[PDB]
RNA sequence: GCCCCUAAGCGUGUGCUAAGUGGAAAAGGAUGUGCAGUCGCGAAGACAACCAGGAGGUUGGCUUAGAAGCAGCCACCCUU
RNA sequence: ACCUCGAUGUCGGCUCGUCGCAUCCUGGGGCUGGAGCAGGUCCCAAGGGUUGGGCUGUUCGCCCAUUAAAGCGGCACGCG
């Protein structure tokens, strides 16, 4: 099923953390999903997945995994291999921390090393860590300070009351087409499968109606921008 | 369609024909609502309109003496029921057939009296 | 689930599945009911998952009634032992059911989704049964 | 093709026939034709 | 019974034969034989029709009654005007040509095909991308032009391949 | 045959309205200009234009009044539209408003008299609940 | 009202018992008793098909007249017995009456509207038991729910019975009920 | 299990009256 | 039990079955056929084929970019 | 606990087979979120084929090299 979506042309976000880091109703409050939390353990099992959405207008896959418990056994890690394998599916991989504690120090440190393990059994490049803090209206504002100074990569969150959500949108929108590479090409008249694709699915920059053709100076996803190096202005 | 409905719709019928003088009888086929909602507002400023059935018509045409029409009641039907002079609406539906010209008039009837097509483009014209 | 509080025997016989119901035969506290046509054991978990299979259908509005209770247990013994020495610990609580007997009703403004929602609940019984109405 | 013991009508447009002995749903989308068995 | 109520007209320019059940029309393109079911019996009224006669309303002779009405009909259109069918084909680098009494087409196979041309059906090219099946049976007819139309696996992605006169296949976008 | 509502004085964006009708052959620059210059005098409301194309592709853009679910919002002082009518009422309309709004809509609606118009605004006032008296 | 009594035949039995019972609702007929202040019960047999139609049309309490032998005779229908599966008439209690008698019978209750939408209405009590005279019993009762805020209750007291009837069961008794509409959490709430 | 089906559906012919030995 | 093996009926009359059902089976799926009763419609032409329309407010309000007659929630009225 | 206790020799391996299809390869197709290459799922099909080694008594399992594939079962958990 994954095989047969990958080919699209969807990027794709992975939401991570401690149990009872409200990482469910952070995809409820961003796009409207009616998905049911419980303030207990393992609130959330399935790994759940709806469309995310941008302030500029682009689609994304949002994913929702298991919530991780502390002092967890290998043998739990092995038993949700299933849920965690969107981990290094993942563009972006947004960090959930709880904002109300005492040592944000611990809570990076256990998580990543739980998540570094999958990574390098599995041998990809690490993604671009993010970490959110949540509850700002619960937390205390001392610490908001010390992860402010620490982490530079780190944005102060209230899922709960929703405050600076479209900050949020801003740093997944520069995280995101950043993967992107900017094409310079000329698409001929006989390939007339082309011109409603420059114009939805990537990004347009210029356009001038040359002898050669159309020049379009344009911006695509990363199966989209390797892929029309055929007629390539430059080397 | 309960057949209550179509008793009232032929008693009213009649009752208009025999409140009313002339009658202009034409083909709606092809008109849009939007021809149908300009004309409305033209044909309600004095006269009125009907898109009929052909055997409502005769049922509610038998009692008085608009049983001159019985071979005509043969295609598309639509009445423009004048009740003043009956040239008003005979000239503003003969600027529809210019405006048109998919609409072709299929006969007339006034003071008793049966006519052509021919015979109300001069109905139109008197 | 459903389960009594308290029963004063808790090893029972096999409830009698003979004969046709005598009470209970009527739709009296909605507007469509269902009713049993075959004796059957319905579990405490066939009414409760049925229950949740009509309120998934309507999702908005209605009262569904359940005039039947699983009172009687029904008892196993642990698997892989021999017959004799005792008789098992009660497993599983069940409620008698003689045809003629109306098991929900439900009480909705448009008939057609009403219907639609009770068959979806007498497709997770073990048993045949139709819909009947208040009427006569 | 969809081998099911219950074939229903999916869409407004699935015809229910019988051809050779067999249930089977036809349909302008391929995706809903489907016979018994 | 309602398709099989009128009766058939025959026109001034063919010869009807009716020995039993055992009908034969001939005319200005040919001769056609038929036989009917042993319910239905068939005639020909003195004012110029044929007519099929069903004496239950069995099942079985009812359905042999539309059925004898539209075969009888089709023979009789048939043997007089004949029927033709329009067939195109599409895709860069796809024709056909006719030999003598053979076609051959050209559909991105590294092999040209060849299409016989089964008896009473004639082949007529008009275009390289455009020709027309001819002949005097209907069942025929209709068959030869089934196996031509059926000689490229249906593609829904650019449409390449034997299409019928006035058709719009089903597609779909390929993108990745 | 299309069909747009642009802000009062701002336009052209890239998802909401440039590619929204440039994917069908049309220009793409003078008609945000004509269309500024032509609302510069209403500049107060959102307006729907019905573009009608033809076969030369050159467009024929009408302006028509504004729309009876906006219209009654500025006439009531409310912004943001009831979700829930007819259980919590969120905004007030006088009869004589409705009138006001009869008087501004007298052109491009079907009304035949002013207080069948009246109706019709109040058959668009119940769809987001806007208490009329 | 001016109810037509409606005319069905009979026949006096020779037999009776549960073999002459299952024969005569195999042949086609439905078993009956009349009786009443007569003290005298005569057990005559109806014909199925005629009877079911005049309580298909005129409810149960239908008023029949019954040329027993030849011999008018008014009566009304006390009670019926169905079988609760196969819903069929298998036996009826006839009560002999005359013209100008004020008997005491239970008669049903529609209800007829569209409440506002926040609302969901439950009837509780189906049928309701007035004193009517012999040939004027209202053959229905209607209580048009129309406007009604949250939960209101209608007893049998709101009732506009017709002339010349009395409600017997006591006006506290409670009819029909609006209620809010259940949310959709009340769904899951409710029963588990 | 076709063997102790066939065996126990032996007892509905004509001849045996519904019962047969070991059913 | 009565076509031949195999003693005695390829018995008589009226219907049903097309599946070798007869000569194994469930939840359930289903335009297979016979019988009985109802309901809506219809020579004021109901149904099928077909002609012509199928509009204004309008993009009905909340919701996210967005549901613009046509993911979701509420409302679901009016003029020709 | 019905046959066998005045005997019905019990696990693996070897040799030798034979059958079923609920098909691992090869053969024919329908659907696809099937562009191609390659897949996913279902239907038809038993003709042939289905490797050699390290560890353990091992069936089973893990591993090393390959291959079009290294199928699942029954026959006293086939065969003293």
């Amino acid at each position: 099923q994954r095989g047969s979506r990958r080919r699209s042309e969807i990027p794709s976000v992975a939401i991570v953390g401690y149990t009872n880091a409200g990482k469910s109703s952070l995809l409820n409050a961003l796009t409207g999903a009616g998905v049911l939390v419980e303030n207990a353990l393992f609130a959330t099992l399935e790994p759940t997945t709806r469309r995310g959405e941008f302030e500029d207008g682009r689609p994304f896959v949002l994913t929702d995994t298991v919530g991780f418990v502390r002092h967890l056994p290998t043998q739990l890690v092995e038993a949700f291999r299933s849920t965690l394998e969107e981990v290094v599916d993942a563009d972006l991989l947004i960090h959930v921390v709880d904002g109300s504690d005492v040592n944000p120090l611990a809570q990076i440190n256990a998580v990543r090393t739980v998540i570094n393990e999958v990574v390098a059994e599995y041998d990809i490049a690490p993604p671009p860590e993010l970490l959110v803090v949540n509850k700002i209206d619960a937390a205390t504002g001392v610490g908001l300070a010390q992860l402010r100074r620490a982490l530079p990569d780190a944005v102060f969150v209230s899922a709960r009351t929703g405050d600076g959500l479209d900050k949020l949108r801003s740093r997944m929108g520069e995280l995101v087409e950043s993967t992107d590479a900017t094409v310079d090409v000329t698409i001929p008249y006989d390939r007339g499968d082309l011109v409603a694709r420059v114009h939805t699915d990537g990004h347009v920059d210029a356009t001038e109606h040359t002898d050669a053709g159309t020049r379009i100076k344009a911006r695509v996803p990363a199966p989209l921008a390797a892929t029309l190096r055929e007629y390539a202005t430059f080397a | 369609m309960a057949k209550a409905d179509k008793a009232t719709a032929v008693a009213d019928i009649a009752e208009q024909f025999k409140a009313s003088t002339a009658t202009v009888v034409t083909e709606y086929r092809g008109l849009t609502v939007a021809n149908l909602a300009e004309l409305r507002r033209a044909l309600g400023d004095s006269a009125t309109y009907t898109v009929a059935k052909n055997t409502l018509v005769k049922r509610a045409a038998s009692e008085a003496g608009i049983e001159g029409l019985d071979e005509l009641f043969a295609g598309p039907t639509a009445i423009a029921f004048v009740k003043g002079e009956a040239v008003d609406a005979a000239k503003a539906i003969k600027k529809f057939a210019k405006d048109n010209k998919a609409l072709v008039i299929k006969g007339g009837y006034m003071d008793g009296k049966a006519l052509s097509v021919a015979d109300v483009e001069k109905i139109a014209d008197l | 689930m459903l389960i009594p509080r308290k029963v004063k025997h808790r090893k029972q016989h096999h409830p009698e599945q003979r004969g046709i119901a005598s009470g209970g035969t009527s739709v009296s506290f909605g507007d469509y009911g269902i009713q049993a046509l075959e004796h059957a054991y319905i579990t405490n978990r066939q009414i409760e998952s049925a229950r949740i299979a009509i309120n998934r259908h309507i999702k908005r509005g209605g009262k569904v009634w359940i005039n039947i209770f699983p009172d009687r247990p029904l008892t196993k013994k642990p698997a892989e032992t021999r017959m004799g020495s005792g008789k098992g610990s009660p497993e599983w609580w069940v409620a008698n059911v003689k045809p003629g007997r109306v098991l929900f009703e439900l009480s909705y403004p448009d008939e057609k989704t009403a219907r639609d929602a009770l068959t979806r609940a007498i497709h997770k019984l073990p048993i045949k049964a139709r819909i009947v109405t208040r009427e006569e | 093709m969809k081998v099911n013991p219950s074939v229903k009508p999916i869409c407004d447009k699935c015809r229910v026939i019988r051809r050779h002995g067999r249930v089977m749903v036809i349909c302008s989308d391929p995706r809903h034709k489907q016979r018994q068995g | 019974s309602r398709i099989g109520k009128q009766p058939v007209p025959v026109p001034s320019g063919v010869d009807v034969t009716i020995n039993g059940q055992n009908l034969s029309v001939k005319g200005p393109k040919g001769t056609l034989t038929l036989d009917v079911a042993e319910p239905i019996s068939v005639s020909r009224a003195e004012d110029g029709a044929i007519v099929v006669t069903r004496p239950d309303d069995e099942r079985r002779s009812r359905s042999l009654h539309g059925l004898s009405r539209t075969l009888i009909a089709n023979l009789v259109t048939g043997v007089t005007e004949g029927y033709t069918q329009k067939m195109e084909i599409f895709g860069v680098g796809y024709r056909v040509q006719l030999k003598g009494q053979n076609l051959e087409f050209a559909l991105g196979y590294s092999h040209p095909v060849l299409i016989e041309a089964p008896e009473g059906i004639t082949f007529a090219v008009e275009s390289p991308t455009k020709f027309s099946v001819s002949g005097i049976d209907k069942q025929k007819v209709g068959q030869i032009s089934a196996v031509i139309r059926r000689l490229r696996r249906p593609d829904p992605y650019k449409g390449k391949g034997v299409r019928y006169e006035g058709e719009q296949i089903r597609r779909k976008v390929g993108k990745t | 045959l299309i069909k747009l509502q642009i802000q009062a004085g701002q336009a052209n964006p890239a998802p909401p309205v440039g590619p929204a009708l440039g994917q069908h052959g049309v220009n793409i620059m003078e008609f945000c200009k004509a269309y500024n210059a032509a609302t510069e005098s209403q500049r107060g409301n959102v307006i729907p234009v019905e573009i009608t194309v033809y076969e030369d592709r050159s467009f024929t853009f009408a302006l028509k009044t504004p729309p009876a679910a906006k219209l009654l919002l500025k006439a009531a002082g409310v912004q943001k539209g009831s979700g829930e009518p007819h259980k919590t009422k969120v905004a007030k309309v006088t009869w004589d408003q409705v009138r006001e709004i009869a008087e501004t809509k007298k052109a491009d609606l079907n009304a035949n008299d002013i207080d069948a118009a009246a109706k019709i605004i109040a058959g668009t006032a119940r769809s987001m609940g806007i208490t009329v008296e | 009202t001016a109810n037509i009594p409606n005319k069905l035949t009979a026949n006096v039995r020779t037999r009776t018992g549960k073999g002459a019972s299952r024969q005569a609702r195999r042949d086609g007929k439905v078993p009956a008793v009349l009786y009443g202040h007569g003290t005298d019960p005569q057990h005559l047999e109806l014909n199925a098909r005629d009877f079911a139609a005049v309580l298909r049309s005129h409810g149960t309490n239908a008023i029949l007249t019954l040329d027993i032998e030849g011999t008018e005779q008014l009566a009304l229908t006390k009670a019926l017995d169905v079988h609760p599966i196969r819903r069929n008439i298998q036996h009826a209690d006839l009560l002999v009456v005359q013209r100008g008698e004020k008997v005491t019978v239970e008669v049903t209750v529609l209800v007829e509207g569209d409440a506002t939408p926040g609302t969901l209405v439950t009837q509780d009590a189906n049928t309701i038991e007035i004193e009517a005279e012999a040939l004027s019993i209202p053959e229905q009762l209607t209580v048009s729910v129309e406007g009604v805020e949250a939960g209101t209750q209608i007893t049998a007291g709101q009732i506009s019975l017709p002339e010349g009837v009395n409600l017997i069961s006591d006006p506290e008794l409670l009819v029909v009920n609006v209620v809010e509409a259940p949310s959709a959490e009340a769904l899951e709430e409710e029963g588990a | 299990a076709k063997r102790g089906r066939k065996k126990r559906d032996r007892k509905h012919s004509k001849a045996n009256h519904g019962k047969r030995p070991n059913a």
